[PDB]
């Protein structure tokens, strides 16, 4: 019962596959534009509302989907953190971007299986 | 210093309390 | 006869508020004058090593032993 | 520490802690004051 | 400022003559009518006292 | 038991003398060492 | 028959029984049967006990070449910690030997048992309508009990911390414990010590005095039950060399003259002892250790002067590190 | 040779314990 | 080695029914 | 009266009380005062040698602690930002406590001795049921919208201090927590002992304030029930109706929230962030594992492929159930879970790729930090095991909660039998 009304569904697989593509395109935004910093206000709260509202369930573990994704926000979250005003290296939008990948094939192979 | 009066003042207040009592018979 | 009444008999006070403060003081100035250190041979706490040695000193004969202590302090141990 | 235009009470809660006990404390001398029940 | 301290100095000092005054105003059997007055009127202003400390803790 | 009368040396009052005056003399030593620098 | 609830309600209550089964007695003999069928066959033939989780066993039953000093039952294995272990949680019956599955059957039935033995003696009090309070003496032994097989164990996270159950075994936990939490300096084993010592002189004193004082006792007696007078004879009078030492001592101290104060304060000093001790045990259990004092004597010149509490530390450090074959790099630990 | 001399000891405390509570002086 | 789960919950629900329905049998 | 003749000594002077029921009404709130202002003194007095850079465990806080978690003070990365709402609770306690003082001192040196023949509204006696049923009523539904405050501060003041955001935690406001009862009556239907734990298992928010939506209203609804309808047939016969066995009914119920409350500070690490006290028990040993495995395969070889001297493991090993996790005598440990420690788990457990190449810079130093400070302690605040020399003081303040609240527990089971028997003693009676 009871989820946000901040655009997620109960069904895992959608809104989270919507919250990754939303989050790659916004890490992919260039910093000469002065709505960067207004982008990471609403990265930020949608990483905390997704994690918290999906943490909760104790299943989910044990798949490699979350584990893996999980890791990713975390990154992300840690160098926000870290330096605030500060954008990050391009390794991390690399291996953001792998865990991504892997993570949508994880989903795409497990809906069948 | 004008800061170890009041701790002063407060250690002695005590039995001022129960002596003005025993005189003013508020109890025996 | 009640230890209470003979505590708050005039005749004990008279004598005893004034040997009381005698002993407390002859007790406080035994230590405080440093003869407390003399009189039971216990060293005091800046000598307890000599400036040469970095050894303990230790007893090791039954006859000879006030010889030893005797020597053991003259070097400041 | 205290803001510090309340700093000069900084020894004057180095004492408020244990005014609770000197309560209990009280109670008995009232209880000496009346020699006792 | 001054005014600010003399509140704090003026109230800590007020609350102890009243941790004496109000209860032997009570315990006293003898004109406890005489004494009911000072105690309604010194609780009206201790409270006022640390209402006014209160409000300038914003500007010290 | 002791006469109420009680002569100033009694079995009591030596069994209560060898139990004050040392006594006292040592407090007052053992308090002078609280005020002793390390 | 009377339908044999009725009768069966009868059985049970009965205080005609020769051993009273009460209604906690109920609970009682299985449990306590359980655990003492079990623990006699551990003891005499449990394989050996993998103890941390390394492969490499310890032998505590007598079968495998122990007598009744070095035998134990093993505690459970250091991999488990405090995860309830029963035998259908496991997938042989040769496993569950080799992880020290019997010693937690014995000691949960052996709880329960004995809080029952604590029931079944307050339910008897009960029906003979005597004040029930025999129980609460007991509750000292029973607290002990649950300090040292249940918390001590929750408190560092694992039933492989637990006493074992046997002679040496215990004397291992004993030294061990003194190493990592130094019991001696704790002023709760303090109070304990002293009940105890207390306990033993109070009891010799007691009975010396009584079988002087008593001159000849008789009750009638009849072919099926006993009379309803009950004879006795004593001396009745003491001097005052007992008035000095006992009189004026204890007169003051009990605060009562009367006789019945004696049997009150005869049983007070060891329960209070024995729950101060089980109390202390606990308080360990989450780390809270007692006094230790290292450089507490320096002279002016800088340099450290010994004490016996450093010879202590000294003696503790020895056992402490002996106990260590996990890793040589351990600076700061447990839990 | 050992083991067997300890529980044959063994046995018989635990039956002189049910003589002693089914078989006791009657004390008359 | 499921019987044996079974055959303790059992036995134990007994003894547990019959000891709290006794103090309530008076 | 005011002398003996009622059966009772000088230390027994609260029992002339009992049927003195302004008196009684006197020191009950009267010692209420005295809480509110020991709360306020020790606030004060701690941030007075509070370092707003230290944590809040090396120094001895215990109880802005409290504060902490109520989101007040404390920004993202759990540390202070400024000392000021600390000291606002300080003196709003220390001044309330003072009129607390004023009307226990009223009723307890002039007020009516007799509340009953004054108004029957706030009199009650020991045998009316009516009164006392009405009493309890009040004291429900106000307990129960003193919890709705914690859903408001968790919704609208601004949130709780979260300590599974994946910054390494901070505030925040909690907008959906589960009202789903199988959740919530859920944990009460685990058993206590390891690889779950009972309710000391709970481990988000969520549960937290869904937990309190439904004790809070259950509790006003109880409340409205025990005002419009006395004591049943069954229960009347059931219990001892006298005064001093309603306060045995409770200490009996005080016993237990003891030691329970011990568990829930010992273990739990989710209404207790580990950033504000200190590092749990098992949690501290985890991280020395696993700073040491970094340690040694960065500038050494990797020992995560090695086996040791043991035979079995030597820093990664199987547990019971085929899941890697820590090798040591931390072994005894896999079911701790922790902020820092998730991010290197995969669904097996720990992969080592992982520790080596998606470590987090607060991660690492957070861990390396817990590591250095495992709970113990002494009476005299000695650091270390009590083998070891004056370098390192440190108590952990769960130590001290935990053995404070256990002692005292034990000693109000005691005190509850005491007055039990008092209870029972009284009520038979034997020559009435
Ligand atoms: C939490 C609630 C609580 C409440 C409200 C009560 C209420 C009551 N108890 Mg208590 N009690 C409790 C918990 C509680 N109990 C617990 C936990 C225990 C176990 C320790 C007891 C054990 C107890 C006993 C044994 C007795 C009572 C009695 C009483 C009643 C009579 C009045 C009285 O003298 O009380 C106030 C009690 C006293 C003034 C006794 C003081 C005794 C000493 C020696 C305490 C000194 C403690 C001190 C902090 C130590 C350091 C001092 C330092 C200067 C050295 C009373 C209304 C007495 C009674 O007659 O009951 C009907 C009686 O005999 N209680
Ligand atoms: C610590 C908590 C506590 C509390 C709240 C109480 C409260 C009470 N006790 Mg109790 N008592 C306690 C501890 C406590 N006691 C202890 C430790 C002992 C062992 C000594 C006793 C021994 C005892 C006896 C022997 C008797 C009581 C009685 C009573 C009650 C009747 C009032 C009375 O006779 O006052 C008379 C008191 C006075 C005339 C002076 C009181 C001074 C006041 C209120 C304040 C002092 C502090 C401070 C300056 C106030 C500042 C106020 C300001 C901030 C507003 C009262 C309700 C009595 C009773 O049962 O009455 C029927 C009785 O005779 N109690
Ligand atoms: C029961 C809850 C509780 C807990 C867990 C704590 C915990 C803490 N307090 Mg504390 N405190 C409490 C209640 C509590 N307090 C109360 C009720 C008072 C007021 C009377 C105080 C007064 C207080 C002061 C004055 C100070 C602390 C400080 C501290 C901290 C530092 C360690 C220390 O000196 O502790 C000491 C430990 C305690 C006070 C806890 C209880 C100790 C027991 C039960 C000792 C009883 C001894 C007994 C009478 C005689 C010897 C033993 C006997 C068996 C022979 C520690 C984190 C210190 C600090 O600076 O903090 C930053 C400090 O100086 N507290
Ligand atoms: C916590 C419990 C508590 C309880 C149950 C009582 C009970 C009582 N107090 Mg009180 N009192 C308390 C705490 C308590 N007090 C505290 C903490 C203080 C210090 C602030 C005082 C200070 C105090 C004084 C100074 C006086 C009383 C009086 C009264 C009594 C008269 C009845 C009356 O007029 O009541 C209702 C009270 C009023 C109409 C007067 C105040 C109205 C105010 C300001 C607040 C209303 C509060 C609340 C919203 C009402 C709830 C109603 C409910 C049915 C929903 C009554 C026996 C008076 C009395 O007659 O004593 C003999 C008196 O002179 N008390
Ligand atoms: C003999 C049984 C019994 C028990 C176990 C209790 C226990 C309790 N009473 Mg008490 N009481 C009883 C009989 C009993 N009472 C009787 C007959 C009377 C006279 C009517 C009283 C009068 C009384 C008074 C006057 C007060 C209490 C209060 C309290 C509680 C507060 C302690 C606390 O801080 O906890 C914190 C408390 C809670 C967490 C309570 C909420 C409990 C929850 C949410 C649900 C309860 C569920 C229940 C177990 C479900 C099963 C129901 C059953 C019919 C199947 C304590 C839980 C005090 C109070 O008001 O507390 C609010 C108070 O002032 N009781
Ligand atoms: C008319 C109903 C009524 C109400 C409202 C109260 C209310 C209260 N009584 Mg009570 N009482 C009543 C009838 C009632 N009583 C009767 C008939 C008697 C018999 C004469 C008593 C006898 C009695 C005694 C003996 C005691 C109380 C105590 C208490 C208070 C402590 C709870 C607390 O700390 O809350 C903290 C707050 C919450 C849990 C939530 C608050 C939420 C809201 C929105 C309300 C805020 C207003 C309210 C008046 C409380 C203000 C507290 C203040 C410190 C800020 C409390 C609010 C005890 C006490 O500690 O009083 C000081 C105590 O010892 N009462
Ligand atoms: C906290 C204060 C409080 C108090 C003192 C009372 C007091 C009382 N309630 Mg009450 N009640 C309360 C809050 C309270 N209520 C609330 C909030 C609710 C709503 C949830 C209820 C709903 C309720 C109902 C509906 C009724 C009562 C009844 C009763 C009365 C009879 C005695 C009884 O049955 O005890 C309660 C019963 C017991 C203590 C016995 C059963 C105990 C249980 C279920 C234990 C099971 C243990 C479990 C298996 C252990 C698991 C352990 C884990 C580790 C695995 C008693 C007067 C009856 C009555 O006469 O009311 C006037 C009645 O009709 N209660
Ligand atoms: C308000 C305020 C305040 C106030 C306070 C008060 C309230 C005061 C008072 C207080 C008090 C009120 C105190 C008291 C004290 C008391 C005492 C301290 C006493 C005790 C006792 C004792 C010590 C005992 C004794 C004895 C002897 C001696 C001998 C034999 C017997 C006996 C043991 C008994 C302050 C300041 C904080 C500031 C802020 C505010
Ligand atoms: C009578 C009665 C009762 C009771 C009640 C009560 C219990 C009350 C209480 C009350 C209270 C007890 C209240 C409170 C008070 C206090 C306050 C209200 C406070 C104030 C303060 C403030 C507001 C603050 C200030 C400040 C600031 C602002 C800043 C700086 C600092 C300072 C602190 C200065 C009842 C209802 C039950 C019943 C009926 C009757
Ligand atoms: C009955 C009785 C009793 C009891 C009593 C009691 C329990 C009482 C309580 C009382 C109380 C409970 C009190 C309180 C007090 C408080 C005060 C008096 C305070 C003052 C202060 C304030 C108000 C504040 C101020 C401030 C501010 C505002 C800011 C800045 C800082 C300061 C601190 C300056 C006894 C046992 C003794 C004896 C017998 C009888
Ligand atoms: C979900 C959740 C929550 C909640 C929880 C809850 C809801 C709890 C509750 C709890 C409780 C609420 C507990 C308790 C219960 C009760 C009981 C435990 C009872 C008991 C009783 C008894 C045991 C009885 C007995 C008897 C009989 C049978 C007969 C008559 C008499 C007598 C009374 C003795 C929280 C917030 C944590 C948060 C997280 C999540
Ligand atoms: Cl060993
Ligand atoms: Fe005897
Ligand atoms: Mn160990």
């Amino acid at each position: 019962c009871a989820n946000v009304p901040t655009g997620l569904t109960g069904n895992f697989r959608e809104d989270t596959l919507a919250l990754i593509s939303s989050l790659r395109e916004a890490i992919a935004l260039p910093e000469n534009d002065p709505n960067k910093k207004a982008a990471q206000a609403e990265a930020r709260k949608k990483l905390n509302d997704f994690f918290a509202l999906y943490r909760r369930d104790d299943s989910l573990r044990s798949l490699s989907s979350f584990m893996t994704m999980q890791t990713a926000l975390n990154s992300l979250a840690g160098h926000y953190s870290s330096y605030p005003n500060r954008p990050l290296p391009e390794k991390l939008k690399a291996r953001l971007e792998q865990e991504f990948k892997q993570v949508e094939l994880a989903l795409d192979r497990e809906a069948k299986s | 210093i004008a800061q170890l009066t009041m701790i002063a003042m407060i250690g002695i207040a005590g039995p001022m309390i129960i002596f003005l009592l025993a005189v003013r018979r508020g109890n025996l | 006869r009640p230890f209470s009444d003979i505590i708050t008999s005039v005749r004990y006070w008279v004598i005893h508020s004034i040997t009381i403060p005698a002993l407390f003081i002859a007790g406080w100035l035994f230590v405080s004058t440093g003869l407390a250190y003399d009189v039971f041979g216990t060293p005091r706490p800046d000598s307890y090593y000599a400036q040469e040695q970095r050894s303990i000193p230790l007893v090791t004969d039954r006859f000879e032993a006030k010889q030893q202590v005797e020597t053991f302090l003259e070097q400041l141990k | 520490k205290l803001p510090e235009a309340y700093a000069i009470f900084d020894p004057l809660v180095d004492v408020l802690p244990v005014i609770p006990v000197l309560f209990l404390a009280l109670a008995f001398v009232w209880q000496a004051a009346v020699g006792f029940r | 400022t001054i005014l600010f301290q003399l509140a704090l100095a003026a109230l800590v000092i007020l609350s102890f003559v009243m941790v004496i005054g109000v209860p032997v105003a009570y315990a006293s059997p003898q004109d406890w009518d005489r004494s009911k007055q000072l105690i309604f009127l010194g609780s009206g202003l201790w409270i006022a006292l640390v209402l006014v400390v209160g409000v300038l803790n914003f500007f010290v | 038991q002791e006469p109420v009368s009680y002569p100033i040396f009694t079995v009591r009052w030596v069994a209560v003398h060898t139990l004050a005056v040392p006594t006292i003399f040592f407090l007052g030593a053992i308090a002078a060492m609280q005020f002793i620098q390390r | 028959s009377a339908n044999l609830w009725e009768r069966f309600c009868n059985w049970v209550t009965s205080t005609d029984n020769r051993l009273y089964v009460g209604w906690f007695g109920v609970i009682m003999i299985p449990t306590l049967l359980a655990a003492t069928i079990c623990f006699v066959i551990a003891f005499i033939a449990a394989p050996p006990v993998d103890i941390d989780g390394i492969r490499e066993p310890v032998s505590g039953s007598l079968l495998y070449g122990n007598n009744i000093i070095t035998g134990a039952v093993v505690p459970s294995s250091n991999a488990i910690g405090l995860h309830f272990y029963p035998i259908w949680e496991a997938a042989s019956l040769d496993e569950w030997l080799y992880n020290g599955g019997p010693y937690q059957l014995i000691i949960f039935h052996f709880l329960l048992g004995a809080s029952c033995y604590m029931g079944r003696q307050w339910e008897l009090s009960y029906r003979l309508g005597m004040r029930p309070w025999i129980c609460v003496a007991y509750s000292a032994p029973l607290a002990s009990a649950f300090a040292v097989f249940l918390i001590y164990p929750i408190g560092q996270g694992s039933f492989s911390d637990g006493m074992p159950l046997g002679i040496s075994g215990t004397f291992n936990f004993m030294i061990v414990f003194q190493a990592e939490h130094n019991i001696l300096m704790h002023p709760f084993h303090q109070l304990g010590v002293a009940g105890v010592f207390g306990g033993a002189l109070f009891c010799a004193m007691h009975g010396s005095l009584v079988t002087s004082s008593l001159i000849r006792e008789t009750t009638e007696t009849e072919s099926a039950n006993y009379g309803y007078k009950f004879g006795q004879e004593e001396e009745t009078y003491n001097i005052v060399a007992a008035h000095g030492y006992f009189g004026r001592l204890i007169f003051q101290y009990a605060s009562f003259n009367n006789s019945r104060s004696l049997h009150f304060f005869l049983a007070a000093w060891p329960v209070v002892g024995v729950w101060f001790t089980a109390l202390g045990i606990s308080t360990m259990a989450f780390n809270l250790n007692g006094f230790n004092f290292n450089h507490s004597v320096i002279d002016a010149k800088g340099n450290v002067i010994n004490t016996w509490a450093d010879i202590i530390n000294r003696a503790n450090l020895g056992m402490e590190v002996m106990h260590e074959r996990n890793a040589h790099n351990f600076p700061l630990d447990l839990a | 040779m050992e083991t067997i001399t300890y529980v044959f000891i063994f046995a018989c405390i635990i039956a002189l314990f049910f003589f002693a509570i089914f078989f006791r002086e009657p004390p008359r | 080695m499921e019987t044996l789960k079974i055959t303790v919950y059992i036995v134990v629900t007994f003894f547990v029914l019959l000891f709290v329905f006794g103090f309530l049998s008076g | 009266r005011d002398q003996e003749s009622s059966g009772f000594a000088w230390w027994a002077g609260n029992a002339r009380l009992i049927n003195l029921s302004g008196k009684l009404l006197g020191a009950h709130v009267a010692h209420a005062g005295l809480i509110v202002f020991w709360a306020g003194a020790m606030t004060l007095f701690e941030l007075a040698h509070f370092i707003p850079e230290k944590p809040m465990y090396e120094q001895g806080l215990i109880l802005i602690p409290h504060i902490a978690t109520l989101g007040w003070g404390v920004g993202p990365g759990g540390e202070v930002v400024d000392t000021f709402p600390f000291f606002v609770v300080g003196v709003v306690h220390l001044i309330s406590s003072a009129v607390l003082g004023f009307g226990g001192v009223y009723h307890a040196i002039r007020g009516p001795e007799t509340l009953e023949e004054y108004s029957s509204f706030f009199g009650y006696d020991w045998k009316d049921k009516n009164k006392m049923t009405t009493i309890l009523g009040f004291h429900l539904i106000v307990l129960g919208i003193g919890a709705l405050l914690l859903v408001a501060k968790a919704m609208f003041f601004g949130g709780l201090y979260d300590t599974w955001a994946p910054g390494g935690g901070d505030v925040r406001v909690i907008t959906n927590p589960t009202l789903d009862p199988r959740v919530i009556f859920g944990y009460l239907l685990k058993s206590p002992f390891g690889g779950e734990g009972w309710i000391v298992s709970v481990n988000n928010l969520e549960d937290v304030v869904g937990g309190h939506i439904w004790i809070g209203l259950i509790c006003i609804a109880g409340g409205i029930w025990h005002i419009l309808t006395t004591p049943f047939g069954w229960a009347r016969r059931a219990f001892i109706w006298s005064g001093e066995a309603y306060l045995s009914y409770s200490l009996g119920a005080l016993s237990m929230m003891g030691f329970i409350a011990t568990c829930f500070v010992w273990f739990n690490n989710t209404v207790y962030p580990s950033e504000f006290y200190g590092p749990t028990g098992p949690e501290a040993s985890q991280a020395q594992a696993m700073t040491f495995l970094i340690r040694d395969q960065k500038l050494g070889a990797n020992v995560g492929s090695a086996q040791g001297p043991t035979g079995l493991g030597k820093y990664l090993m199987r547990s019971p159930t085929g899941e890697i996790i820590f090798g040591g005598e931390t072994m005894r440990f896999w079911d701790f879970r922790g902020p820092w420690l998730e991010p290197l788990r995969g669904p097996n457990g720990l992969d080592l790729n992982k520790i080596k190449n998606d470590i987090q810079p607060w991660q690492e130093r957070r861990a390396a930090e817990y590591m250095t400070h495992a709970p113990l302690g002494s009476l005299n605040s000695v650091g270390g095991v009590a083998t070891e020399i004056n370098s390192v003081n440190f108590v952990s303040p769960r130590s001290w909660l935990a053995t404070s609240h256990f002692v005292l527990a034990f000693f109000f089971l005691v005190g509850h039998l005491w007055h039990a028997g008092r209870a029972r003693a009284a009520a038979a009676g034997f020559e009435k």
